[PDB]
């Protein structure tokens, strides 16, 4: 990804916390660093090679210190609830075309000038009930969205029987009826889908989408036949993918800007983010100020990240490092 | 055979008898062209000068 | 050190981006050997028995597979112990095997230290029957390396009050300004901005030098900085002339020599120099000089065979004086030896590597340490300028000042355009600059082990 | 690194054994897969992107399949063992420069006409003995050969004491006498040095050399001081090195051969082997030949480097499933 | 002293020294001082803040920085990106002598 | 300050500050009158705002 | 001792502390004020010619207020300790010329381009011990350099005992080897001596050495006898010859700037300082900031000099003062 500086920002992983500067000998170890005064503040990293220390933190010149949790960093995956609007009918009426359309707003581009339709069709018949509707309707759209053709993964369909209404029952293209031997279902959920990433290359995004419904004659007059109403979400697309990009952009102010770009004539960068992991953050913005005419301030960012084990007690730890060091009091998420 | 630079990341490679588009690759010898006569661009009624 | 740095050229440049160059190399090689086996597949001791002592075959391990099929390959006693393959390399995993027998009349075997780990190994030629012969042999190929240099940048500045502007000097003791050498000039000049422009160009000039002399990196092997800026952003240090040259051809010694010289000299020059191109100028100080001087005497003092003549010498000489008819001159300096094959060693002394300012390391046997240090920067000819002064087309440098109301550096006296309410002005100047070292072998160097830390 | 081919050369990493094609869940697992009349092999490996099925081995065109242990491939390091030859001096001489010199080949040239050579300095006084020699010798050596600022790391240098012959002890250029205080100290070791490598870049390299002693005058006439004598290594290279060099390579032919010659628009291969673990080789070599008139040999070989844990585990269960599922008879580590 | 780019103070009995210029003492480019913060009077004796600028990791002995070290000044590096002030400039004054009858 | 990139001035004798950059600024003021609002009919959903 | 200032440095020295304004009767008397709020400060020292007031010290635009002791301005003599090496020989070699060579850096003309040496040289005999040595050696050393010839004080010779090993007895060029009694002697160290100073026109200076030694020949061999090493010192320049030309220049900021230039017409100007006496230092560093747009800073400091004979009576006092004045800190030492 690339993203706005307020003229600059560091990032520092925090995988072990240790006490000493001698302590320091795996790549991910830090030290808080700050003098009894309590005038300045520098962290103590391990890199691939040796030692390094981030610039010099002026504690009277901080402007804000918060640490995020992993969970405010993880993009919640909006569903839909897709049923039949029992106004117009609350079982499906035969020789109809049940058609659903789904729009995807940022498609390929990434305008929302650039938009995609997808539909999903069922015809009903006599005797049919509704779970064998959604069944037909989930399956028609995996069919048109979960395909192994599709270029890019738009939706996850999903279905729910009512004795269970928490498991969301999945459909894919493979899917096939018999699979699906439930008698009660009720919705047809459909939630957004985690793109492709590449580090460094593909940032991450989302394509959202909208359920559009079609018209339906049903006692002479033609009326939508369903109503899609957004649901709290339930997946979450942690932030490892997204602190690994963020690292790939602001090691490139420590070190090489032509990241492989004369292949052979490149400095290979050795990143410490794991994207498969899940990371707090603490973010931690200041500035320099001059002497009598250079008044003028040069705000500098500085953030570190730490392993999530669930309770925050890598960051806790840490943070509570900087303020037995600092004396400022960030709050342990 | 050792690292006269800092950040000399080549060293002098050296391979015998019959070759492959592979040890071609891994001397920097195959690249791919780019076709500069050919360009999709993305297709949308851009209601933006409007 | 400003002549020092005039020594070299300039090459112009059109960015402030790294630069890398293509570095080519050479081609003949000796494969190692890894192991030797016998025909039962056992190790090769170096206590144990010969191995073909008949034509016997057994196996040689490699590497790489860098020989063919039918080809004969020796050892280190080439001609003597002749290796014929038996066939190709069953590769054990990236290991080569090889089957092999004795070539020649060999009929007794090789002894197991010509068999040992390290031993070098070659092609020789791939021989053939006249009849009903099938192929043999194969070929090799190679590939070259390159490397990289980047730039610095450099700031300076000096503030002054507004009132400096056309401010006189009573000259109650004579005004001076600082000189380059470090020699203090007396000066007419009653203002006071006159000086401060002399001292800004100077410190600046000197600024430009040190880094394009003293330059050492601040980066790092994961290829990351580590020295932050006031912005926060990284700053981004080069390295210098001697921090560049003084990764090759550099020794540390406690005791100089000319056998130690004459032996470095030599070794590098049957290497590396044809025997009419090994005359190798010295750059060093006066202590050095006479330290040369001291162990050319001793080398010759053993020259018991001749006896040298005052006459020839003319070591001592005569002079005309009062207090005597015959009045003598005692006085020699060995100044230049010549060595065997083609080798002349002479010296260069420069002041450079005898200045005390720079140089606070002294050497024990009277002097700085600095001068007790003996440079060869151009081993051979080259096409080219080995070391350069890089510099930006236009990029070079800049000047600017933020001022009050008036400007003592420029004079003026109001400012349509104010910077700040004060009855101030501060001159600001940048600059960019880098060197470069291409090959740092072709720079031979002894240094005092005083000198490093 | 580029290598020599029959025609073709396959890597196929066994990170961990199963025993269906069902288990292949996580990236480098692998199992072979053989017929029950043993016509032919084959092994299915999970890719980071999915599964594989290596080229089918018919059994009867097998040329040798033998498995190759780490200690046969980590590159024994040579010592030199450096004295005092007491035939011209069993002690020092006490007005005479002991000069070395370590001449050094295929130093950053490929060729042995890339000569190089560094020194050694002792001038002896009265009341020296062998020990202090030795000790002084290593500091003049460390000092030109173990320093920070030379490119290359030449060699090791070490001392050992005669009570613990077993015992070697570092000297680098930050080594002081004070910190060498055993009086008896009766050579000097001289090995040589991991270079630095670099995947696909960088293979792994060595810089042979011989300790070229100078003459001193002990009776009036020129003799050597000393003998440097060669002892059985101690130290070794491990493979992981030339493992993920030969991964590197072998996965050009299946696979990618622009790794990233055009940085932006490449294909990025996810190499599987840690270059810091050590593995155990299997290497099988066979052949293709076709009908009446394609008679010719295609001869073909694929690797499987699993991993070691100094018993040779992970690949006598490798081998033992290979021998029962294609009835060859392969020899265990 | 100075490990991992760590800072500590050199004292001085002069402010001679500018903020954002490196300062060599008698092993010159061996381990270079970045002056960051401008000097603190202690009195008539300059304080001052420093950080290596040579890659230095280990640091610096505590001989290197015993009274009596000779100190020069080297230059005034600064990034390309959004650089601040740095560096001066410096001034010497004559004198005299006299003699009777 | 001492360069201007939207320029391309390399010293300024009146710089405004020490930092090496530029900042550019642009003001502009504007206005539209409706005389008579009731002879403008607009029929709009409920959706967007009632 | 023209000093470096940021933006301007004023003193007041602190020769009595009163309570009130209405208490400042003799000079030198001072008396920190500040508003009940702590919004401002300022110093109403009695001068010479009558009551005065200090700048005013925005009490939230400190930047730095520290105070210094006596005994941290005193500059340490530095000595060194000549002997012999007991490598080369623990005992003078008959028949050879022991010539030391002191060198000094800084000798007239401030720099290290301008070096003066100066000489000492014994020749040894048989029953010579090394007690007869450094004694001969001391008096050939404070005969060239105890000079009243030299217009310079370059060193001070003294001479240590094995008994004693603390009290160094002196030799001066008066001093003979009859006046130096003892048998067991170790050392020469040397200190280096106070130059003359003048305030305004002859600032405190040093000139600093490093006893060089030359070659004596052993046995064939050329070498060094003597090692000289840095001792601990025991002398320290106190301050008042420091202090005294500190506020002759920072008094021309609040008086008169031509200090004596047309010698009848001129403002004298009364010093209160003793250049004879100690003292401790209070540096308060501090800056005007102005409203809407002038927002450049003007930085200031304010030193103040109280007399402090034994403890840091004076001093503590006074900060005491300025802490229950203005709300501050100021640490006591």
């Amino acid at each position: 990804m690339v993203i706005s500086i307020n003229q600059v920002r560091q990032l520092y992983v925090a995988k072990a916390l240790k006490a000493n500067t001698a302590a320091l000998t795996t790549a991910g170890d830090i030290v808080p660093k700050a003098d009894t005064a309590k005038t300045t503040l520098y962290f103590q990293s391990m890199s691939p090679a040796g030692i390094v220390a981030s610039d010099k933190i002026n504690l009277k010149h901080v402007l804000y210190a918060k640490a995020t949790p992993s969970e405010a960093l993880a993009h919640k995956l909006v569903r839909y609830s897709v049923t039949l609007d029992a106004d117009v009918s609350a079982t499906p009426v035969a020789g109809q075309n049940y058609i659903l359309r789904l729009a995807f707003r940022q498609y390929i581009g990434l305008s929302e000038e650039d938009q995609y339709f997808k539909y999903g069709e069922v015809i009903a018949r006599s005797g049919m009930t509704a779970s064998d509707f959604y069944k037909k309707m989930a399956i028609s759209l995996a069919k048109n969205l979960e395909n192994k053709t599709e270029s890019t993964p738009l939706v996850n369909i999903y279905l729910i029987s009512a004795a269970a209404a928490s498991t969301d029952v999945p459909v894919t293209s493979a899917t096939k009826e018999s699979d699906l031997t439930a008698t009660d279902y009720n919705q047809i959920i459909i939630e957004e889908t985690e793109q492709p990433w590449v580090l460094g290359m593909m940032p991450q995004a989302f394509i959202p989408f909208t359920p559009q419904f079609l018209t339906i004659t049903v006692d002479g007059e033609d009326r939508l036949w369903g109503v899609a109403t957004v649901v709290t979400p339930t997946k979450t697309v942690p932030d490892g993918h997204l602190i690994a990009d963020l690292e790939y952009f602001c090691m490139g102010a420590r070190g090489d800007i032509y990241r492989g770009m004369g292949y052979p004539n490149i400095i290979k960068t050795t990143y410490l983010v794991d994207p498969g992991a899940v990371y707090d953050v603490l973010d931690i913005h200041y500035f320099y100020t001059g002497s009598n005419e250079s008044v003028q301030k040069s705000e500098k960012t500085i953030t570190l990240v730490a392993v999530d084990d669930g309770s925050h007690t890598a960051m806790n730890a840490l943070i509570g490092a900087i303020n037995t060091a600092s004396g400022l009091t960030i709050a342990t998420l | 055979a050792g690292k006269l630079g800092k950040f000399q990341m080549l060293g002098f490679q050296h391979w015998k008898g019959l070759t492959s588009d592979n040890h071609l690759g891994a001397i920097f010898q195959q690249a791919p062209q780019k076709a500069t006569n050919l360009m999709v661009q993305l297709l949308a009624f851009y209601r933006g000068k409007s | 050190l400003d002549t020092f740095l005039n020594s070299f050229p300039t090459r112009e440049f059109e960015d402030d981006n790294e630069y890398y160059w293509d570095v080519i190399g050479s081609s003949r090689r000796n494969i190692p050997l890894v192991e030797a086996r016998d025909e039962n597949g056992v190790v090769v001791a170096a206590n144990a028995a010969n191995v073909g002592v008949g034509t016997s075959p057994f196996y040689l391990v490699f590497p790489e597979d860098w020989f063919a099929d039918g080809e004969v390959i020796v050892g280190n006693l080439n001609q003597v112990y002749p290796f014929r393959i038996l066939g190709d390399a069953r590769m054990e995993g990236t290991n080569a095997v090889y089957k092999v027998e004795l070539m020649g009349g060999n009929t007794q075997g090789v002894p197991a230290e010509r068999l040992q780990q390290g031993e070098r190994f070659s092609i020789e030629f791939a021989p053939v029957e006249k009849e009903l012969s099938r192929k043999v042999g194969d070929v090799r190929f190679t590939s070259p390396v390159s490397m990289r240099n980047e730039w610095t940048t450099i700031r300076i500045q000096h503030k002054v009050a507004g009132n400096k502007l056309n401010k006189k000097l009573a000259m109650g003791i004579p005004m001076v300004r600082n000189l380059e050498s470090g020699k203090q000039v007396k000066d007419t000049a009653n203002m006071w901005m006159h000086y401060v422009d002399w001292e800004v160009e100077l410190q600046f000039d000197e600024y430009k030098n040190n880094a394009m002399a003293w330059g050492t990196s601040n980066r790092n092997l994961n290829g990351e900085y580590m020295n932050f800026g006031k912005s926060g952003n990284a700053i981004k240090t080069g390295a210098g002339i001697f921090e560049q040259t003084e990764v090759a051809n550099t020794m540390y010694y406690n005791t100089f020599s000319l056998k130690l010289l004459e032996d470095a000299l030599y070794e590098l020059s049957a290497s590396k120099l044809a025997m009419d191109d090994r005359l190798f100028v010295i750059k060093t100080g006066e202590r050095g000089a006479i330290q040369f001087h001291k162990e050319v005497l001793k080398t010759v003092s053993g020259w018991t065979t001749f006896v040298l003549d005052n006459n020839s010498t003319r070591v001592v000489e005569k002079v005309q004086s009062r207090l005597h008819s015959n009045a003598l001159s005692a006085g020699f300096q060995f100044v230049e030896y010549k060595a065997p094959n083609g080798v002349r060693v002479r010296l260069d002394v420069d002041p450079f590597y005898d200045d005390p300012v720079r140089n606070k390391i002294l050497h024990p046997m009277g002097g700085v340490a600095f001068s007790y240090r003996y440079d060869i920067w151009y081993i051979g000819t080259m096409d080219q300028p080995n070391i350069f002064k890089c510099k930006i087309k236009g990029d070079n440098e800049y000047r600017g000042y933020q001022w009050g109301i008036r400007n003592p550096f420029t004079g003026q006296k109001g400012n349509p355009y104010m910077s700040f309410d004060e009855d101030s002005a501060v001159i600001h100047r940048m600059a960019t600059l880098g060197v470069c070292v291409l090959d740092p072998t072709r720079t031979m160097s002894l240094i005092p082990a005083i000198l490093q830390g």
